[PDB]
């Protein structure tokens, strides 16, 4: 039977049959302790925090990687259990050197959101107050390591998700440290495409983006907003956080679509940082070098008045946004393709737009859609980038390509 | 005469966690009319007499600071350790990952325009230092661990309405933070 | 494109006394339809923000929604439309784009008459799989 | 800086297109070159089409590869449990406060070099202190420096 | 041959030790005050993010948290290079100047206020904010109550009231809605009721001890302070030095000040001496706070202040009013300024704005921010690399220039109360009262 | 002395500037047939940021000059 029912903390839980007990327990209600399951990536079971024991069996399984069986009981909180989470925890504190007061995810550390649950009024082992580098040679992404509770969620979502696969471990045991290509820092890494799917994996502060910094915390945000990244085709769903009339962090929704949340440069770092430009919001005039505020009607009249004597003899045209929602480009399209019937309205792209639509057009004649889905490019074989530079056109793309190029055996041709 | 007896000290505190106790406004009133404060950095007693509820702000830096808070352990029966200086060591452990000879020097000799041509290196009669900024649960058996930088008032008001009223009591989680 | 783009380049390859441009200033601008821009003699932008490289092609500079005041729906090559939310509300009164493009049709011999949006119905349509012959050009 | 750019390019043909072969392809360019320069493992990820992060990790989470260069003569002393009882952690010590280096690197100018490994196989004649060529089965406090001195 | 200590130093913030060393007669032959305490805001922060460092900096001190606060975000926003924003100005002002409220309310009635009511020879037992409220039951409410004022203005600001956070380096991260902006308006008659009756109270204890308290540990030094064109300015303006008689002795932009400021390591202590570099240690040496000010200030912009301020002015031979005692007066004045300064930026529409940020690429390698701190001046000045990594910070802070002044004022206030032996507790108290007078955060003079 | 003044090609000022900051306006391309440098502005780009210096770019960026007798024949330049 597929669907199996257990029993997590006497609340009765229904599942289908391969699922792990993390994920019957995540599927209806229950809370389980987890610090390195990331929804998506696949289960690694390091932080051992998730722990739960079966009745009658006296050891303690991770519930992130032991599967459900058919009808079991399994007890996720007593005192054992929160015993061994608070010395895990306790562990974690003590290895590496953690300072709250100053932390930029002080708020959203879920090692501080577990210390909290467990009430860790104290360190118990002694803190060993070794050095670890502060890596925020990168300009927009800083990793101070004396936060990293060592979970590779950020080696898995540089490595699978992302695939220019520029983190991972270094030593074994105690100096195992995450770094970048060569045990080199961020910046002078050739294979970081700045993406920041390592910033929204890494629980633990270790990892984050510098220029929104103590405001892109989720807890102190005033709106949660889902929505689409405008910036390319790709339209990778976005969770904005906006804190007092501007985004102050966006991570993107979709861990179980095959993108898995890697949104680009693009959309991790200009969608908030466009929230904070200059923002006009009065009609300007031009005055020669430097603008001067005027009135709607002034302005609107100064520039009909130009709009007139240059309607007669043609010589007039339009540079709309293909950004632009259709409302506003059907309202374009209502004054400019239809009142005045202008033949020289365009869309800032309107080379590539017309180009791929005239190109397709044969098939579109001949009956087939001469297109697919950049999903496909997961499963393929060999990879062939006509013309593109999929990294300052579609980057998740280009990490798609990545994937299948480094971790699912696929061969690269280019033609340009 | 049969009020309390508490009595606070900072070993190597930014005063932010007297500060809190302070921000208890006019529920200070209310707590001085209940307890009487000994030893402490609001009244100008200097030897720290017998008292109840020790409570003890900032870590270990010093050598003069281990001695007062081992001071104060000997003369208290609960011991309240104020802030994540004392409770995890807090900002003052930034100093542990250099050694403090390097943390005299870039400090008092290439500190961006200063002028000693000496080197100086001011350990004359004040106390030195330690290798090492400790929290208070190294040389100090603690009973009441109070969080935060620093812990809010209504988180100091609680442990103390806990402590007059005769149980020790452990900090609960929807009321404590870590700054 | 079934609403804008023209069949014909005519971008830099014709003088264009007057060009309004609507840029939210998000994606870097190809640098030959700039340099376009900056040699038409009046260019009105309704760019959101000050950004560099459209102050300074620009004699009106007009205010826009600004991506995140607006929403809308973004029909694309692939079909399905999407749908934009207004994440943050707009602080200020520009009080309608429609208000320009009325006064625009003021004072210029033309009406405006506010269609419906056109639905995007996926010129491309899948009635062909694995079956498909070559395009002489 | 040219004589470790085709060296490794060659050892890496019979690997082409085969998968695994990192942990051999590595312990090739170990005994040719002495150690694994980073030109090493940078032309072993171009040519594997391995990540660099990847050929890094590897090289570094197994004892046996050294990323420095190490020494014309290491001095691998025993730290197994037959000589470890026997008291190999006092010859250990020693060997390092009298070559002044830390606990697993070279002398500043690449003579010596202490590797403490596990068991040579000696058990019976403990505590070893091999110093690269042969057993030493003795090794008591004062036998260190009439052995020292001879292989430099 | 012997000494005294009095340590600890109490009633005042950080910690300290006055020692009395005196002869084989038993009188003083010298007095010093060492800050006993060190943590190394010099040496903790080179490597990490300058943005990290407006959170960092504010744990120098919880009397001061916002001062640290906005001279990190000052320097941040000079590294940055941002205009900025004038709601983000008067924002930073308005919190700014709850700071000022908050920090002299708890120095005038918590920590100098048993002294100046009870007399130096008072009672240990009393000499307290416990005995204050048990004797005095309103006048420590008040004085609480104009604490809470300032720090409730902060909490509104910047979410907590010690350690708030709210200046990002470019601007501000929250405005002020209409309601709160009322609700902190309709208790500005009374908090300035609470001003001004400290005031007369303080004006009265000066009066009464006429010309003792007019020499308890009054020498003349030089005055620092912070001016616009002509006034009193508190978050920003040029540094002006007055000289000890009332000419104005180079006055600067606060940026290059490291050709105007030095430091002298004195081995006794952890506090440096900055001065005057020019005539040199221990010549150049200075005061700051709220004295300072009002001596280098020719004019204040507030109404009502205006009056007090003028009759501050009318005390001290040209403006230079040197008496060490009056830095209780001059507090409560800065408090009635800044109450009244609130007044103005709560009459504003900027503050409800919603314009406070201004972002910024091009971080520059330099980026000093200096304030004006209500025990004196304050200057950030933080080195970061083209990475924006920290890679050498410099801040003197306000204790630090009255460092000479304390130690002076300790030396005169011993060698006036010498006794052979049997070294009574009153005596002791003015010792501490010295101290007390310019109530230093000695966790911010040694960061 | 004075501020850098780039005129577009058709009369607007585009992107008049302290020539202090010029790094961020100006660039050179490096063509392989040539030793001298191609510079040009910098957002347009090589070879649509190109623009022309000397008496020509000058006058033409001028609104008006200073002194009086050459001042009419400017005026006939302008017209
Ligand atoms: S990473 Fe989390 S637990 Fe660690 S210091 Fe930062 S907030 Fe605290
Ligand atoms: S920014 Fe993207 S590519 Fe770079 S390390 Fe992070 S996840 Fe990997
Ligand atoms: S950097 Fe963060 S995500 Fe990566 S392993 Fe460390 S704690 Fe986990
Ligand atoms: S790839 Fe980047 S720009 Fe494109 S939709 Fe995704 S997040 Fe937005
Ligand atoms: S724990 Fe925080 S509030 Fe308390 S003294 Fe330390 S820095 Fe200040
Ligand atoms: N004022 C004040 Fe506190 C000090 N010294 C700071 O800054
Ligand atoms: S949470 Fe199950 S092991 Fe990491
Ligand atoms: S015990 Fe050292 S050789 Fe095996
Ligand atoms: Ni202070």
């Amino acid at each position: 039977m597929k669907e199996i029912t257990l029993t997590i903390d006497g609340k009765v839980c229904k599942g289908v049959q391969g699922d792990t007990i993390l994920d019957v327990a995540n599927k209806n209600d229950v809370y389980i302790p987890t610090l390195c399951y990331q929804k998506g990536l696949t289960p690694i079971g390091a932080c051992r925090m998730c722990v739960v024991q079966l009745e009658g069996n006296p050891k303690m399984l991770p519930s992130c990687t032991t599967p459900a069986q058919d009808g079991m009981v399994v007890v996720t909180k007593n005192e054992k259990l929160k015993d061994y989470r608070r010395q895990i925890l306790e562990l974690l504190f003590a290895g590496r050197n953690h300072f709250c007061m100053y932390c930029s995810q002080s708020g959203d550390c879920e090692l501080q959101r577990l210390a909290i649950e467990h009430e860790m009024d104290s360190v118990r082992f002694p803190y060993l107050y070794e050095d670890f580098e502060v890596d925020a040679t990168d300009p927009n992404l800083m990793m101070d390591h004396n936060r990293c509770v060592l979970c590779q969620r950020c080696i898995r979502t540089c490595s699978e998700i992302v695939g220019a696969h520029t983190l991972d471990l270094e030593r074994r045991g105690w100096q195992a440290k995450v770094i970048a290509d060569l045990g080199k820092r961020l910046r002078e890494s050739d294979t970081c495409v700045n993406c920041g799917a390592c910033a929204q994996s890494c629980p633990t502060g270790t990892i984050t983006i510098r220029e929104f910094a103590y405001r892109g915390r989720r807890s102190e945000c005033d709106a949660v907003v889902e929505s689409v990244c405008p910036l390319c085709a790709v339209g990778c769903k976005i969770k904005t956080y906006v804190r007092t009339g501007s985004i102050v962090r966006v991570e993107g929704t979709g861990v179980e679509e095959p993108d898995g949340g890697q949104l680009c440069h693009m959309g991790r770092w200009w969608l908030p940082e466009s929230t904070e430009r200059e923002r006009v919001t009065v009609p300007l005039i031009r005055e020669g070098a430097s603008y001067r505020e005027a009135t709607w009607e002034e302005a609107l009249a100064l520039a009909s008045a130009e709009f007139k004597k240059a309607y007669d003899q043609e010589k007039a045209g339009a540079i709309l946004s293909s950004l632009c929602t259709d409302e506003e480009l059907t309202l374009f399209s209502a004054l400019f393709r239809n009142a005045l019937k202008m033949k020289h309205i365009d869309t800032f792209d309107g080379d590539i737009i017309r180009g791929f639509f005239k190109g397709f057009m044969p098939f579109r004649e001949q009956g087939v859609r001469p297109f697919t889905a950049a999903h496909h490019i997961l499963d393929s074989d060999l990879i062939i980038t006509m013309f593109a530079d999929p990294q300052k056109e579609a980057p998740v793309v280009a990490s798609y390509i990545r994937v299948a190029c480094l971790h699912r055996n696929a061969k690269l041709m280019n033609l340009s | 005469m049969a009020k309390a007896k508490v009595a606070t000290f900072w070993l190597e505190a930014c005063a932010g966690c007297h500060m809190s106790f302070l921000d208890l406004d006019e529920r200070l009133i209310d707590l001085f009319q209940n307890v009487e404060i000994l030893f402490s950095p609001i009244v100008d007693a200097k030897d720290i007499p017998n008292i109840d509820v020790g409570v003890l702000s900032g870590g270990l830096g010093n050598v003069e600071e281990v001695e007062l808070a081992k001071k104060m352990r000997e003369r208290c029966k609960y011991l309240v350790a104020w802030g994540d200086c004392a409770v995890f060591g807090g900002i003052n452990c930034m100093r542990n990952f250099i050694p403090k000879d390097v943390v005299l020097r870039e400090g008092y000799i290439e500190t961006a325009s200063t002028v000693n041509p000496q080197g100086i290196v001011p350990s004359e009669d004040i106390p030195e230092l330690l290798p090492r900024a400790l929290p208070i649960d190294y040389e100090v058996k603690v009973d009441v661990y109070v969080p935060g930088c620093p812990p809010d008032a209504d988180t100091i008001y609680y442990v103390f309405k806990e402590l007059l009223a005769g149980r020790v009591p452990k900090v609960p989680s929807e009321m404590m933070r870590y700054d | 494109r079934n609403t804008v783009v023209s069949e014909n380049p005519w971008l830099g390859r014709e003088r264009r006394d007057f060009l309004y441009v609507f840029s939210t200033a998000m994606v870097p601008e190809e640098e030959e339809i700039l340099a376009a821009i900056s040699a038409t003699r009046f260019v009105v932008v309704q760019t959101p923000f000050k950004v560099r490289p459209l102050v300074n092609l620009a004699d009106i500079l007009l205010p826009a929604p600004a991506w995140y005041e607006r929403s809308g729906h973004f029909c694309t090559i692939e079909g399905e439309r999407r749908k934009l939310n207004t994440i943050v509300p707009p602080k200020g009164e520009i009080k309608s784009l429609h208000y320009v493009m009325d006064e625009f049709a003021k004072k210029l011999g033309v009406k405006l008459e506010r269609p419906e949006v056109s639905p995007c119905e996926e010129i491309f349509k899948s009635q062909l799989r694995a079956s498909e012959a070559r395009i002489v050009t | 800086t040219v004589d470790v750019v085709e060296k490794v390019k060659e050892i890496v043909a019979p690997w082409k297109g085969k998968q695994g072969g990192l942990i051999p392809i590595l312990q090739e360019v170990q005994r040719e070159l002495g150690y694994l320069p980073e030109e090493a493992l940078l032309t072993i990820s171009r040519e594997l089409k391995m990540p660099k992060a990847e050929v890094y990790g590897v090289a570094t989470f197994y004892a046996q590869f050294h990323l420095k260069p190490r020494g014309r003569h290491v001095i691998r002393v025993c730290r197994g449990t037959a000589c470890h009882v026997r008291g190999s952690l006092q010859i250990l010590e020693k060997v390092k406060q009298m070559l002044g280096i830390e606990e697993n690197e070279t002398t500043d100018d690449l003579r010596f070099t202490l590797e403490p490994v596990a068991c040579l196989g000696a058990c019976g004649l403990a505590p070893v202190m091999m110093v690269d060529e042969d057993t030493h089965g003795r090794m008591t406090p004062d036998k260190i420096q009439a052995i020292l001195d001879k292989y430099q | 041959v012997f000494k005294l200590e009095i340590n600890p130093v109490t009633r005042i913030e950080g910690h300290g030790k006055i020692t009395v060393m005196l002869d084989e007669s038993g009188h003083v032959r010298e007095t010093r005050f060492h800050v006993t305490q060190y943590r190394g805001f010099e040496v903790f922060t080179h490597g990490r993010d300058f943005r990290e460092m407006p959170v960092i900096t504010p744990r120098i001190c919880g009397i001061c948290p916002v001062s640290h606060h906005l001279a990190s975000a000052k320097a941040c926003d000079e590294i940055l290079g941002v205009t900025i924003t004038p709601a983000a100005h008067k924002l930073r002002e308005l919190m700014h100047m709850g700071q000022i409220v908050q920090s002299h309310a708890l120095s005038f009635f918590h920590l100098s206020s048993p002294d100046i009511l009870w007399g130096f020879d008072a009672p240990v037992k009393i000499r307290n904010v416990a005995g204050l409220v048990d004797r005095y039951p309103e006048l420590a409410k008040k004085g609480i109550m104009l604490r809470k004022f300032g720090q409730e203005i902060i909490k509104t600001l910047g979410g907590k009231k010690i350690h708030p956070w709210h200046s990002i380096p470019g601007g501000v991260n929250r405005s002020l809605t209409p309601q709160e902006r009322d609700a902190i308006a309709a208790q500005l008659p009374e908090m300035k009721s609470i001003a001004m009756e400290a005031i007369k109270l303080i004006k009265d204890y000066l009066q009464e001890g006429g010309e003792e308290l007019k020499e308890f540990a009054t020498l003349d030094t030089a005055y620092m302070g912070l001016v616009r064109d002509g006034y009193l300015e508190l978050y920003d303006g040029e540094v002006r030095i007055k000289a000890p008689r009332g000419r104005i002795l180079d006055q600067f932009d606060p940026k290059d000040y490291l050709d105007h400021i030095g430091e002298h390591v004195e081995p006794w202590s952890y506090l440096k001496f900055p001065f005057y570099k020019a005539l040199g240690f221990p010549h150049g040496s200075y005061r700051v706070g709220p004295l300072a000010r009002l001596n280098a200030a020719d004019a204040v912009s507030t109404p009502e202040a205006s009056k007090e301020f003028a009759l501050y002015k009318e005390m001290g031979e040209d403006g230079i009013v040197p008496y060490t005692l009056y830095y209780h007066y001059a507090r409560l004045i800065e408090a009635l300024y800044g109450l009244e300064r609130i007044e103005q930026l709560l009459a504003d529409p900027d503050i409800t704005s919603s314009d406070l940020r201004v972002t910024s690429k091009e971080i520059n390698p330099e980026g000093i921010g200096v304030i004006e701190a209500p025990r004196g001046t304050l200057i950030h000045h933080y080195q970061v690399n083209e990475s924006g990594v920290i890679t050498k910070v410099n801040l003197i802070v306000a204790t630090g220039h009255n460092n000479f002044a304390m130690n002076k004022g300790v030396e005169m206030v011993a060698k006036k109360y010498i006794t052979g032996t049997n070294v009574p507790e009153g005596v002791f108290n003015r010792l501490e009262h010295v101290i007390r007078a310019y109530d230093p955060c000695l966790s911010c003079s040694t960061h």
